[PDB]
């Protein structure tokens, strides 16, 4: 039979993370935006959260950046907003979502281009 | 809502057997201390057993608990049954890394992102 | 009411009457491989690198160009429009320099990618290519126009979203070359948009000449602070030093845009 | 039952083995494998890096069969990308394939003897390896850990003069197994130590997923590349050397006989290797010629994107198993339809049996378990990964 | 005193690296030495830098020497060829 | 009357005809209890009948090896209680029912 | 090689074998190094007609695998035709 | 372009189709791939039931376990997908039964049908966290004694949290959060244009 | 097709004969003397050891070794800083950051290959489009320190202008295979 738990699946205990990177780590659930280099949208679909930059202090040796911030470079990709959101709370960091943004329909023809009066 | 069980039906029962993991530990702390030549007080790896028993004292879930001991049960069988070394041991007590202050003024001294 | 139903591949998509077959294609979510077609820019109908087979048609149609009618199909991935894609991709390469080891648009190469994804593996022109002269267009865009694929973007957009209208083709044949006729610098601000918008690295930014390579960079979704329009933009960080400051698009403030300040 | 915590002492080798065992006296009542000591992420890593680049850790997974292994990622591209290797590559992969199975019996048998005690086997055919290297350096450029068998055919054509070469060896590497024979084989004293000492029952083998000599040696008949064929070894025509009585001596009868049938098999490969081309000649897979990528355009732009970017295998997942010397290396590829793989299990012949060196070794004396670590091949990378 | 004027300052400390050590440079420095290669005076508008060597060389590239004023160089050789 | 199987562990059963004959009627038996219209009991009652009805036909082992293959007869002999075992796991199983549970949504939607 | 034939007499021998005709130390008889300049040949594909890419990309026009029993009499079938026996070589069916 | 025959995708799909049949009540979705490879979902109740039909039929011998590893979709409700993939020596086929479980929610596990898994669920644990009912002897067998941490899960830092140098001091290896000299350079290689339909 | 290794197709009823053979293996350890007329044979053969310092393993022109970058013959350095090599490297060993040069020319201002990181894969050799990086034929550069094993631009480029008389014969003699 199962049990009840009202209790929001929060995992904190089990994942393993050092205590100051879940308390002190902010992630931002976002659709990645087109480079405006290129036109294609591809890129553009699903979304992605990604944990807060950190140090990257150059190295006196050689001059190649360090970084002292493990989850610097992890970007999870997760399909719909509502399952990203549930990443983090189970996971305990915390989240700021953004909402998408679609280009928004806009009407072209080629006929205007020769009008009449423009 | 509606989930199933691991082990425990209630976080009742499952406080149970982290009694029991606790006793286990408790009874451990000096055997190890000796079998790895560790340089710590009995005493001092006591609390630091109850240190980590309360590190987890919030999880309110009963399905989280019953993970929390499994893992814990086998956290001691590798150092009863010692696979782990003192290496592997005396990092529980943090002993070389320096400790980093949580004051604001502290941080705000020394390091970019806090 | 004004809701035609078109099929693209019969997904019965219904649109306003007006859309163009490329539009289309983007509600039901297939993309038309395109040049010289940007949403904020005038529909020109250069690169015919669209064309789409309308079913039931005798010959391919203009995607970003043709109003859609009621009951087409469009057919985008149908034989005859992969082979108008093989053999348009034969030709714009055909006289392209290959330097994409010099294009810092390397990366960022609406050509290499549509060709890479649209195109073929080969190559067939055994005669040799053209050469265009460089020109100063200005201090900020190294206009190395010898990369050139006349898809007439820059005119517009030099035209269409500022007011320059200075930008022009010059000439007929294989050597119409898209650059000022006297040497007269694009000296405006919205002029680095020109950068964004040519997908190929013909004209590319001067300071941002050769200091990164695309997959490289960082890319950190920011506010621009310069001026108070506060449009949005993604600043693109290397190992820790900022390398450039590109527009990302936020309908109402920059729509695509951003000024030559913040950049 | 002393815990003797044995193998951090180098004894067995093939890596390093942590085999905490219980030992009443010289008899072991359990043998607890600990495992690890030479994880090192292989698994985690592909999945940041794209295809190509991932190429060079299966060569890495178990390196003394460096090659076979990097059949086994290539044809699971191939079958992702729904894409095959051209006609003279097959037989290139089948060439070096064989090559490899040699080598990696050539150190399972004479590494198994210096554990044993006998120290003359592995000189002997040690020099015969080297000798083998030599083809790969001369092939990929590496002695060993080449990266030459890439997802869509060989990288480079073979050497003009190396398959001349590669038959003066196999003319004669037959009397050099011929003599590690005459050493070995029949002594009075091989036998005894590995005679009778870690038999597997045939359903005792299939249900641990043995899958290798160490199946084959029980009796059961299964070489995957009889039953399903990879490349073209399908054309060729060698016999599998099935055991009986399977033990450590009957199963190295076994990895002597496959050295003897891969020679049968690298013969052929000599005598019938086509004139073609190594590589497919889908630019979207597989790398343009540098003559063409210098002077075509679409070359460059597949150069690039090639290089920098990846193949973008289409989205999908599949478990190819091929016959790597040690027993079946099965790759189970996720992929979505990104440059980077998503997921790659590398199936190691060697988790299955160290895992059944437990079941294998019971009342069994400190010597025995170094004799069935030899009999396993096991070399920790697979396991490890 | 590198290719890229690379000097570490009269106080840097990596220049402890170089005590008892020799600070690895060379002499021979590229800007200046393609210098020296003539302009090549090519009679033909468009001319192209194979690289040399063909295959053995760099990406094909054609060069537009019109401009009477100034000389086209290679974006890969640097070699100059005017008209 | 073969000296042994390949297979290391196999024994040469003697009787395999009488052993075969005595597993197959067996299983058939314990079928008879599946739900009627079950789709393991159907299946696996042609499977069965078949292999007895071969077994009950061919009086030369060899022969019988050859027709409901099974490589050596021993083998045939353990596929069939290892059947039998299985026959008695499901009944117990009533993996005939309906599907435990639907899956999450999007759980089975690889491109993700 | 370059051995005095009686000792070549006391290997062959000591081993049983004919060692001399299959010595390990390779002499001259090795491929020669810089063997000739190899002109390797191309291969499909390559053929300025009738090669059109969308008629050899077999990358992706591979489809989403085919689905069977979806959540959302009959005779028995195995996963496939019972495996066929394995025949005994040959050349040397035993050692 | 690979060489594919249908007799085989023929073939699987009637077994996929018998599999689901004999056990309705776990299997979920039974499908073939492009690649002639069946793939038979079965809910996580169904893992001993599923499997020893597979083991132990007559028409679907399945004596070997090939594999068992899980996927990690972290946008799936249910993360871990434990996929088992299985040789059949009589039948020359191979199948893959593969099960969803979360990181909370455990698994049978199937050392009782195979005792090959005893080790591959042990890998599963020590790298996803996924737990298995009923196993003999359940422990990290890859990761470090004293690891904390699964690491094969998508939201582990590749680099990890730490690392070890000898320390003087101290005369004894010491765990240090990690520093790294040089960042994992994290190139961004997606394209912005799609492939084909699919 | 199979074949029985270890397989005694028969068993011979023992005659005396057979059984005094037999006995006489056992008893004046007959097969243990055949194993040392093997060895003793060896004896007798030449060894196949090379003296290191004065005789080298032979190694072909695809030896990759170690890293080292060319300049064109009028003294320009070949890499354009297209920057794929570092893309395309396995190890993340390879770090390029570039500016344009006073000439107006691409080059790297900083090329660090990390040795120590590198696994020597040989990729960055086929990835260059100028062929600018290559597998240089040495492989002996061991070093007292870590340090050393890095290396920047300018021992790179001397590693280039030492061996690039070698690098040259071994690029021509394999170009026409790539
Ligand atoms: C002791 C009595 C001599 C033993 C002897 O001469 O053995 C070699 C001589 C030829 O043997 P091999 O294996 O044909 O020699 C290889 C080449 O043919 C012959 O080898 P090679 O082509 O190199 O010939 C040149 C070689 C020729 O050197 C020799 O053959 C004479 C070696 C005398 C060693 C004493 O001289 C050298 O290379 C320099 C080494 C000279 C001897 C060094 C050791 C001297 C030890 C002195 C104290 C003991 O042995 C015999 O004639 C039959 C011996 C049967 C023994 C049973
Ligand atoms: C000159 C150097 C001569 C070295 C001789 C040994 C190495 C060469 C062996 C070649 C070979 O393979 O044949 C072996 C052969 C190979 O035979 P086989 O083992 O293949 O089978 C033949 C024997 N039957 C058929 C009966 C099984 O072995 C023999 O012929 C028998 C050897 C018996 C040895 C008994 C112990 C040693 C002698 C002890 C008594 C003392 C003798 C003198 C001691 C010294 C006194 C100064
Ligand atoms: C009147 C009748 C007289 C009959 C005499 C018979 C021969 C006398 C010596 C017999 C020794 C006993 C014997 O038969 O061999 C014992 C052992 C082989 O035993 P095994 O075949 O394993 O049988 C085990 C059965 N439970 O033998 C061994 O395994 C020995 C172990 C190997 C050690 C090295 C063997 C090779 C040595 C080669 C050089 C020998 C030189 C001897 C002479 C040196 C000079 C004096
Ligand atoms: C000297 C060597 C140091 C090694 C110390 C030791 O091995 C490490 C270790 O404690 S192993 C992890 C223990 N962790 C648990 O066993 C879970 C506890 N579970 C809770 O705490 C719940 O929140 C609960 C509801 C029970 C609170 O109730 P309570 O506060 O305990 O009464
Ligand atoms: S534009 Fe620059 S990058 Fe795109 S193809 Fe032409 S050259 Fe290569
Ligand atoms: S410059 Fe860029 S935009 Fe203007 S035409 Fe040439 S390519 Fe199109
Ligand atoms: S690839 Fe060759 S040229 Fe391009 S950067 Fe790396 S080295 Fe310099
Ligand atoms: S986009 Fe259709 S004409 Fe250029
Ligand atoms: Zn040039």
């Amino acid at each position: 039979q199962l049990i009840t738990v009202d209790e929001k699946l929060d995992i904190t205990t089990l994942t393993g993370v050092p205590e100051e990177h879940i308390k002190t780590r902010k992630v931002r659930i976002f659709v990645p935006a087109r480079n405006n280099m290129q036109s294609g949208v591809n890129n553009t679909k699903k979304w992605k959260m990604e944990f807060d930059t950190r140090e990257r202090w150059e190295n006196p040796l050689m001059g190649w950046a360090s970084t002292a911030d493990p989850l610097s470079n992890m970007v999870l990709t997760f399909s719909a907003k509502e399952d990203a959101i549930a990443f983090a709370e189970k996971n305990g960091w915390s989240y700021d979502v953004e909402e998408k943004k679609v280009p928004k329909p806009k009407s072209k023809s080629y006929g205007a281009n020769f009008s009449w009066n423009k | 809502t509606s989930v199933k069980p691991i082990f425990s039906r209630d976080l009742n029962e499952a406080k149970r057997r982290v009694r029991e993991l606790y006793r286990a530990w408790y009874r451990e702390v000096p055997n190890t201390v000796h079998l790895m030549q560790l340089d710590i007080t009995v005493k001092q790896g006591r609390d630091k057993v109850r240190e980590m028993f309360m590190k987890n004292a919030h999880v309110t879930d009963p399905r989280v608990v019953d993970l929390l001991v499994i893992k814990g049960k086998m956290e001691l069988q590798e150092t009863i049954k010692v696979w782990k070394q003192r290496t592997h041991v005396m990092r529980f007590f943090h002993e070389t890394e320096t400790p980093r202050p949580k004051d604001f003024l502290s941080k705000f001294y020394m390091g970019h992102d806090p | 009411s004004n809701l035609i139903e078109v099929f693209v591949d019969g997904q019965s998509v219904m649109v306003e009457p007006g859309t163009t077959v490329l539009q289309a294609c983007e509600k039901v979510g297939m993309q038309i491989p395109r040049f010289c077609y940007h949403e904020r820019l005038s529909v020109a109908g250069n690169c015919r690198m669209c064309l789409v087979e309308i079913e039931k048609a005798p010959k391919v149609v203009a995607a970003c160009a043709m109003p859609v009618m009621k009951g087409w199909n469009i057919l985008t991935n149908s034989e005859k429009s992969k082979k108008a894609r093989e053999g348009v991709m034969e030709f714009l390469l055909a006289n392209h320099p290959l330097d994409c080891p010099i294009c810092d648009q390397g990366g960022e190469c609406d050509l290499q990618d549509q060709s890479m994804m649209f195109g073929s593996d080969r190559s067939r022109f055994l005669e040799g290519k053209r050469a265009v002269e460089d020109k100063n267009i200005g201090p900020l865009v190294k206009t190395i126009m010898t990369r050139c694929i006349q898809c007439t973007r820059c005119i517009r957009f030099a035209s269409e979203i500022a007011g320059v209208d200075d930008l022009g083709t010059t000439g007929r044949g294989n050597d119409m070359q898209v650059g000022t006729y006297i040497e007269k610098m694009f000296m405006s601000e919205l002029s680095g948009n020109v950068i964004d918008i040519c997908p190929v690295g013909a004209l590319t930014s001067k300071p941002y000449a050769f200091t990164a390579r695309p997959w490289e960079t960082r890319k950190t979704e920011s506010i621009d602070v310069m001026d108070a329009v506060g449009s949005n933009i993604v600043v693109s960080t290397r190992t820790g030093e900022v390398m450039r400051i590109l527009p990302r698009m936020h309908e109402d403030i920059n729509e695509e845009w951003i000024s030559d300040k913040t950049r | 039952n002393m815990t003797l915590n044995f193998g951090p002492q180098h004894p067995a080798a093939h890596g390093v083995l942590r085999l905490v065992l219980e030992l009443s006296g010289e008899m072991v009542r359990k043998c607890d494998p600990h495992i690890g000591l030479l994880h090192r992420g292989t698994e985690k890593l592909i999945e940041y890096k794209t295809y190509l680049q991932a190429l060079p850790y299966f060569d890495r997974l178990d390196y003394v069969s460096m090659m076979c292994n990097e059949q086994a990622y290539s044809i699971a591209v191939e079958k992702l990308l729904n894409i095959q290797p051209p006609p003279r590559a097959q037989w290139i992969r089948v060439l070096f394939g064989e090559i490899t199975r040699i080598l990696n019996h050539i150190m399972a048998v004479t590494t198994h003897a210096l554990d044993i005690g006998a120290m003359t086997p592995f000189f002997w055919m040690f020099e015969e390896r080297e000798k083998m290297f030599e083809f790969y350096e001369r092939v990929s450029g590496a002695r060993m850990h080449a990266a030459y068998i890439r997802p869509g055919g060989v990288h480079q054509d073979l050497p003009l003069g190396l398959l001349d070469d590669i038959y003066e060896f196999s003319k004669n590497f037959s009397l050099r197994i011929d003599e590690v024979e005459e050493m070995l084989t029949n002594n009075r004293i091989w036998r005894n130590r590995t005679v009778d000492i870690g038999v597997v029952t045939a359903e005792d083998a299939l249900n641990y997923g043995f899958s290798g000599v160490m199946l084959r040696g029980s009796g059961i008949q299964w070489d995957l590349r009889k039953t399903q064929p990879y490349d073209v070894y399908d054309q060729v025509e060698f016999d599998v050397p099935i055991g009986s009585r399977g033990d450590c001596y009957d199963r190295y009868l076994c990895r002597v006989e496959e050295m003897r049938q891969s020679l049968r098999i690298i013969e052929q490969c000599l005598n019938k290797m086509p004139p073609g081309e190594i590589k497919v000649d889908d630019a979207k897979v597989s790398p343009p010629k540098r003559a063409e990528m210098k002077t075509s355009m679409e070359s460059l732009i597949h150069h690039f994107k090639l290089y920098t970017e990846g193949y973008q295998v289409p989205p999908g997942a599949t478990y190819t198993a091929i016959e790597a010397p040690k027993g079946e290396f099965g790759v189970y590829l996720v992929s979505d339809g990104s440059s980077r793989p998503y997921r790659c299990k590398i199936k190691a012949p060697g988790f299955a049996h160290l895992a059944g060196l437990d079941k294998m070794s019971k009342g069994h004396m400190l010597a025995d378990v170094v004799a069935i670590i030899g009999t396993q091949d096991i070399v920790f990378g697979e396991i490890d990964r | 005193i590198t290719h890229t004027g690379q000097v570490y300052d009269e106080k840097d400390y990596r220049r402890v690296r170089f005590v008892d050590r020799q600070k690895e440079v060379n002499e021979n420095f590229a800007i200046d030495l393609i210098a020296q290669q003539p302009v090549n005076e090519v009679e033909h508008r468009i001319i192209a830098c194979d690289g040399g060597g063909g295959a053995l060389g760099h990406p094909k590239v054609y060069i537009n020497l019109d401009k009477e004023t100034k000389t086209g160089t290679c974006g890969y050789c640097g070699l100059q060829f005017k008209q | 009357l073969k000296k042994t199987t390949g297979l290391v562990g196999l024994a040469v059963c003697d009787t395999p005809h009488e052993r075969l004959t005595i597993l197959y009627t067996k299983t058939l038996d314990i079928l008879k209890h599946f739900p009627k219209h079950a789709a393991y009991r159907k299946y696996t009652e042609q499977i069965t009948n078949e292999k007895l009805d071969m077994v009950k036909a061919e009086p030369d082992v060899k022969k019988l090896e050859a027709l409901l293959q099974g490589g050596e007869v021993e083998e045939v002999i353990l596929q069939a209680e290892k059947e039998l075992s299985l026959a008695r796991k499901m009944l117990k199983w009533k993996p005939w029912e309906p599907l435990v549970e639907e899956p999450p949504a999007n759980q089975w939607k690889w491109p993700i | 090689a370059s051995a005095t034939r009686v000792i070549q007499k006391l290997r062959n021998w000591a081993s049983g074998q004919d060692l001399q005709a299959k010595l390990q130390l390779r002499y001259q008889e090795i491929a020669k190094r810089t063997q000739p300049p190899p002109k390797l040949p191309v291969g499909p594909s390559h053929k300025l007609s009738n090669n059109y890419y969308c008629t050899r990309d077999g990358r992706r026009e591979v489809v989403p695998p085919s689905i069977i029993m979806s959540s959302q009499e009959k005779k028995a079938v195995t996963p496939a035709p019972p495996m066929k026996r394995w025949e005994l070589s040959k050349d040397q069916p035993y050692l | 372009v690979r060489p594919r025959s249908d007799v085989t995708h023929k073939q699987l799909s009637a077994f996929g189709e018998y599999v689901a049949e004999i056990l309705p009540k776990y299997v979920q979705q039974v499908q073939v791939s492009c690649l002639d490879e069946l793939e038979i979902c079965i809910h996580p109740d169904g893992v001993i039931p599923t499997l020893t039909f597979l083991r132990d039929h007559t028409n679907a011998q399945f004596k070997s376990l090939a594999d068992l590893t899980a996927v990690d979709v972290p946008t799936r409700q249910n993360r871990f997908e434990i996929v088992y993939n299985l040789l059949s020596l009589r039948f020359n086929s191979r199948i893959r039964v593969k099960t969803y479980a979360d990181e909370l929610t455990p698994i049978d596990s199937i050392v009782s049908v195979h005792i090959a898994a005893n080790w591959y669920e042990r890998e599963v644990w020590d790298m996803f966290g996924v737990f298995f009912f009923n196993h003999p002897d359940l422990r990290r067998i890859l990761t470090d004694y004293g690891f904390e941490g699964h690491p094969f899960r998508k939201d582990f830092p590749l680099t990890g949290y730490v690392e070890l140098r000898y320390d003087d001091e101290v005369k004894r290896v010491v765990a240090e959060p990690v520093e790294l000299a040089q960042e994992f350079r994290k190139f961004d290689l997606n394209s912005p244009w799609e492939a084909f339909p699919a | 097709t199979y074949k029985y290794v270890n397989k005694k197709e028969q068993e011979s009823e023992v005659d005396m004969k057979s059984a005094t053979d037999n006995a006489a293996r056992i008893l004046m350890w007959t097969e243990l003397i055949r194993g040392l007329g093997m060895t003793l044979s060896y004896l007798f053969r030449e060894p196949a050891t090379i003296n290191y310092p004065f005789e080298k393993g032979p190694l072909s022109p695809r030896f990759r070794g170690e890293h080292a970058l060319r300049r064109y013959p009028s003294g320009e350095e070949r890499c354009i800083a297209c920057k794929l090599c570092e893309a395309i490297c396995p190890a993340q060993a390879i770090t390029i950051e570039a500016e344009p040069r006073a000439d107006g020319s691409r080059r790297t201002t900083r090329y660090d290959i990390d040795m120590t990181k590198c696994i020597y894969c040989g990729f960055c050799q086929e990835a260059c489009p100028v062929d600018a990086i290559v597998e240089g034929p040495n492989f002996e550069f061991s070093t007292e320190t870590h340090e050393e094993l890095l290396y920047n631009k300018e021992k790179l480029l001397n590693n280039g202008d030492k061996w690039e008389a070698e690098i040259a014969a071994n690029i021509q003699a394999d170009y026409l295979y790539r």
